[PDB]
């Protein structure tokens, strides 16, 4: 038969399942809703582990339970009372014999030790992957250190000592590859001559590689704490979502730089060379699976100042129009082809973050925090699982690093790019549009001629890599 | 077959804009949503006896990707310009959204509606007369909506479709 | 995209976690932090087909030995890991093999035998003895180093191929 449980009066996690405290979705069960007590029971269940549940719960729980209260509840979960001796044990003891204690030994082996180990696994994951709770609340960390440091008994000893060390390392807190990265490529600008770096003087292959390293690092730095609760849209977004905002602001700045390079090149022939070079950079972005970079280019080519430059695109070779059109088709029909391509490529990649943000926000906004059943309010956990499915997809693409060498000067050039200068957004985007009208006036105004501005060759070196010995 | 209208929602972030399209497309009578689901933004409706398909683009949450706005906007035939009635800054933003739509569409007469959205119980700071005056100065309709009761939601979208049909 | 459920099993300290983190992050973990249970996910193209690997990293410490049936029921293929400088861990392999067969009630479970820490000179389990065991199970034997990456992709992706052909 099943093991008997502690009385629910001394141990709250032994209350029977009912529709008043837990609801399952229609081979482990999937929870639709439940009380916080039932969620924690199933998070640390004696019959099975649910590693995806641990991640989901620790990513999303603050929408229904405070960190201090979570710690109190898992300590309460951990402290399981042992059963009293059975009648057979009693009779042995009355005869001066050692009891078999069969039921006690089974309850230790099959209930207490799995539940306690799974509580410790929650603590381990909490500290390793969600340490910001402790960075932001020193007293929470003290309570966790005291709890872990006072767990007695040899069955848990290896993990108690390990978690203690992990905590101490987190308080005061290297890649290997299948091959060598390719050789850094140079064009007109030579190594160390940062003063000449520009769109046409750096090698287009190396522009795409160094921007991909930068954009990959920015993508990989975004933590789930910046996303849950839609906090990047709220008044404290600069405090709560700084890595996400830095990543988006890089993307915006690069798009505007592409636009500025185009419309400030007033000579038609030179502007064709600029647009052609940006499409070559797009081609290398595609080859590197840097979808953020792909859409930085697509956004620039579809901006109001650039999209209207019919005389410029008239001279772009058909094969380059095909590259740009295929990249733009990724975004059509609510990113249908982008989503399919992202799910088919071989990482590393740099996803476009914007779709994730819209889906997290709409999942939060479009589902209730609680479900009301039989007079009780149950936490709607299915809503949190949906959010954590998105944060988990983000994390899955954050694992794989690019096998590309950093060039420190090119990296610094793109980190310091500031096309807007001291201008405000409206002033600057009106400036770009007025430049577009200057260089290609609205019909029927005649098309003017403008002098060249570049003193170096406009011919591209192309985007196929070279390899000397 | 039936006409499809590509509608685009624009407006300040962080003030409940997304509730408009969620409430429209939703199972009206089950408060639930999965935005990842293929065509969670397409809806067949009957407006003045004529059946049509609405395709709604709402990039809510992507407001910081400001250099993508032109591309997103160009996809649209009609626009809902949304502000929150308890956020004066979102109301003051409307002028620049309308100007950007006109530039992107290269037209001084783009089908659009002004939507004042009540996203919570915090005190209203934009009175209906202020928003009516602004809408009249632009020559466009004004609709107020609740983010919680679905009031006004159908009116906002159907009014925009009528603006497209009568363009 | 086909999804594959892989499980990494073996004695404590043989390098199950280091192998998994090397595959997932291209990083070698120097610390020995005993695992309770961790789950990872990896999208990867194998033989021209994209798939999605779920990788369960399990506990080798004997104190967790009563908690294995649950993860063996759900896994579709098993990396059975020992360390080539630890003969007891090689002797523990047969116990994992027999438990998996019992739980899944099958003589035909996708498995790969993995001899880890092959970067270390001081070997105590000879390749021939491990290969003989693998042949008796009908499965391949792959020597790996989580430290240098030698054999790591081969081990995991060979297991994917055996699930695919199962
Ligand atoms: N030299 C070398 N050391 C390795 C290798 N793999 C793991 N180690 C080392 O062996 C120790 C244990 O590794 P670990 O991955 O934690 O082993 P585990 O099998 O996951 N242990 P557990 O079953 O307790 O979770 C660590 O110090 C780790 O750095 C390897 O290929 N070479
Ligand atoms: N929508 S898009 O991103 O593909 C795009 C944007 C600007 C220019 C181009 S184009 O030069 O390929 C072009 C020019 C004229 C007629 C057809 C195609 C494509
Ligand atoms: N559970 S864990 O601590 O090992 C961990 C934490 C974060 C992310 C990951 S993951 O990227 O491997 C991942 C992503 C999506 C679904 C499952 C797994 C693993
Ligand atoms: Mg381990
Ligand atoms: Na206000």
């Amino acid at each position: 038969g099943q093991m008997r449980l502690p009385s629910a009066d001394v141990y709250r996690f032994a209350e029977p399942d009912s529709e008043e405290n837990i609801i399952f979705e229609e081979g482990i069960p999937i929870i639709k809703a439940g009380t916080v007590i039932k969620l924690i029971e199933r998070l640390t269940y004696h019959m099975y582990a649910d590693p995806n549940f641990v991640r989901t719960f620790l990513t999303t729980y603050r929408s229904f339970c405070k960190p201090q209260e979570l710690l109190s509840l898992i300590i309460e979960r951990f402290e399981i009372p042992e059963p009293e001796p059975t009648e057979a044990d009693r009779i042995a003891i009355e005869n001066g014999d050692q009891p078999l204690s069969a039921e006690l030994k089974r309850f230790r082996k099959e209930y207490i030790q799995p539940v306690q180990l799974r509580v410790l696994n929650v603590c381990r994951h909490w500290v390793e992957h969600h340490f910001y709770d402790f960075e932001r609340d020193a007293y929470l960390l003290q309570r966790m250190e005291e709890f872990i440091g006072t767990v007695r008994g040899k069955a848990m000893k290896k993990w108690v000592e390990s978690i203690t060390k992990i905590i101490q390392r987190k308080k005061i807190a290297n890649i290997t590859f299948q091959s060598s990265p390719p050789t850094v490529e140079w064009h007109i600008s030579r190594p160390g001559h940062i003063e000449t770096f520009d769109l046409l003087t750096l090698h287009p292959i190396e522009i795409a590689r160094q921007l991909t390293l930068l954009e990959s690092d920015l993508y990989r730095a975004v933590q789930p704490s910046e996303l849950v609760g839609s906090v990047w849209t709220k008044e404290d977004k600069e405090i709560n979502s700084p890595n996400l905002l830095k990543m988006i602001r890089h993307t915006t700045n690069l798009t505007l730089w592409f636009e500025k390079c185009i419309v400030e090149t007033e000579n038609l022939e030179e502007r064709v060379a600029v647009v052609s070079r940006i499409i070559e950079i797009l081609q290398v972005f595609q080859e590197l699976n840097n979808f953020n970079g792909v859409l930085e280019v697509v956004s620039a080519m579809n901006s109001s100042p650039v999209y209207r430059l019919d005389h410029t695109f008239e001279q772009i070779p058909s094969r380059q129009k095909k590259i740009l059109e295929e990249a733009h088709e990724l975004s059509e029909d609510h990113y249908k082809k982008y989503l399919a391509k992202l799910r088919s490529i071989n990482p590393p990649c740099v996803p476009f973050f914007g779709i994730y943000l819209t889906n997290i926000l709409k999942t939060e906004e479009g589902n209730p925090e609680v479900l009301k059943r039989h007079g009780k309010e149950l936490i709607n956990f299915s809503k949190r699982r949906k959010v954590a499915e998105i944060t988990g997809e983000i994390q899955q693409y954050q694992n794989q690093p690019y096998c590309l060498r950093v060039e420190s000067d090119i990296k610094r050039f793109f980190e310091n790019l500031n096309p807007m200068g001291n201008s405000m957004e409206k002033e600057f985007t009106d400036y770009l549009f007025n430049k577009s009208l200057e260089i290609e006036p609205r019909n029927p105004k005649p098309l003017p001629r403008f002098p060249k501005k570049y003193s170096y060759p406009l011919k591209s070196p192309g985007v196929r890599p070279s390899n000397p010995r | 077959g039936m006409t499809e209208y590509k509608l685009v929602v624009v407006g300040a972030g962080g003030v409940g804009k997304s509730a408009l399209t969620i409430q429209l497309i939703q199972n009206h009578f089950v408060d639930e949503y999965d935005p990842t689901i293929e065509d969670s933004y397409r809806k067949q409706v009957v407006i003045d006896g004529e059946t049509c398909l609405l395709d709604i683009l709402d990039t809510a949450g992507q407001e910081e990707y400001s250099a993508m706005r032109d591309q997103y906007m160009r996809t649209g035939e009609g626009f809902l310009c949304v502000f929150a009635i308890n956020n004066t800054k979102s109301f003051e933003d409307i002028h620049q959204y309308r100007e950007q739509i006109k530039r992107v569409k290269d037209s001084d007469d783009v089908p659009m509606v002004l939507v004042g959205n009540k996203c919570d119980l915090a005190a209203r700071t934009v009175e209906s007369r202020q928003a009516q005056d602004l809408a009249r100065s632009y020559g466009i309709p004004y609709i107020e909506t609740s983010a919680k009761t679905r009031q006004g939601v159908e009116d906002a979208f159907y009014t925009l479709v009528r603006e497209i049909r009568q363009h």
